[PDB]
């Protein structure tokens, strides 16, 4: 359950 | 074999081996159901007579004796440990809800970095678990994301079900065959912190091999983390942990005090 909440309640940071 | 409620968690007869979940050099971990209450548990069967000699067996039972005494909300709890069917059977707390390895690969697949706020939320718990072990004179001996379990409620649980064929995080003391010490767990902890922020091990390579690996460790050659996304406190802590000399690495209390302070202000 924790992973669905962690991805949704987290800032979208990109990778070069 | 029939049930015995008198014995409780201290007999195999009161458990139903559901599935295997881990395999080590001397043991095998299982998912089982405690027939008494219906609560599921992890069941570790260590082959102390068949796979080990007198010395290793003596050391093993001494290690379990100290481990069964540990009690921390962030450390997988030992319920029982008894000798039955020519093995040492340990009844452990079960954590099937996932881990940090799964979390990292998920963010990697979603091409996203783990926010620093999140990094500290799990990391502070991992330091808490390790501070407890070290304070009771106990080494983990294998800190890697797959051993850092996460319950559905978001709670961290430090456990152990673990051309290369070496540990997950190769250390200078392994290259020098010097042996594992409390400061060896600090190296692993610094590597894990880096891996949370980089989504890869500090010594990972697209085409990684033993020669290149040893060269990288000797020089402490890891790509630095993006300062735009990760603070100087996070980067300094990784830097003081990933140090060749075990004696120059900080103790867990220090790492733990930094994580408590960092978690407090990033949240």
């Amino acid at each position: 359950g924790w992973l669905r909440k962690e991805l949704e309640n987290a800032e979208f940071i990109p990778m070069p | 074999k029939a049930l015995r409620p008198d014995m409780g968690y201290n007999t195999l007869a009161n458990f139903r081996i559901e599935k295997k979940i881990g395999r080590g050099q001397f043991s095998e971990v299982y998912r089982a159901a405690c027939l008494l209450d219906g609560v599921p548990v992890a069941l570790k069967k260590v082959q102390i007579f068949d796979l080990m000699d007198a010395k290793a067996r003596a050391d093993c039972i001494k290690e379990i004796d100290l481990l069964k005494q540990l009690n921390h909300p962030n450390v997988i709890k030992f319920y029982a440990s008894f000798i039955e069917d020519n093995e040492l059977n340990i009844v452990l707390e079960l954590a099937d809800a996932g881990d940090l390895s799964r979390m990292i690969k998920h963010f990697k697949k979603q091409k996203r970095l783990i926010p620093e706020r999140t990094v500290w939320k799990y990391f502070v718990q991992l330091c808490s678990a390790l501070e407890h072990m070290h304070s009771r004179r106990v080494m983990h001996r294998d800190i890697k994301p797959a051993n850092v379990f996460i319950t559905a409620t978001g709670v961290v649980k430090l456990g152990d079900l673990g051309l290369v064929g070496t540990p997950y995080y190769m250390s200078p003391e392994r290259i020098h065959e010097n042996g594992y010490n409390f400061k060896s767990d600090i190296w692993s902890l610094g590597c894990l912190l880096y891996e949370m922020a980089a989504l890869q091990s500090p010594f990972y390579g697209d085409k990684m091999n033993l020669y290149s690996l040893c060269k990288k460790i000797e020089q402490c050659d890891y790509p630095p983390l993006p300062s735009d996304h990760y603070s100087e406190e996070l980067r300094q802590l990784v830097n003081m942990c990933i140090n060749p000399d075990p004696e120059k690495r900080p103790d867990v209390t220090y790492v733990y005090d930094v994580a408590k302070r960092m978690h407090a202000c990033t949240a």
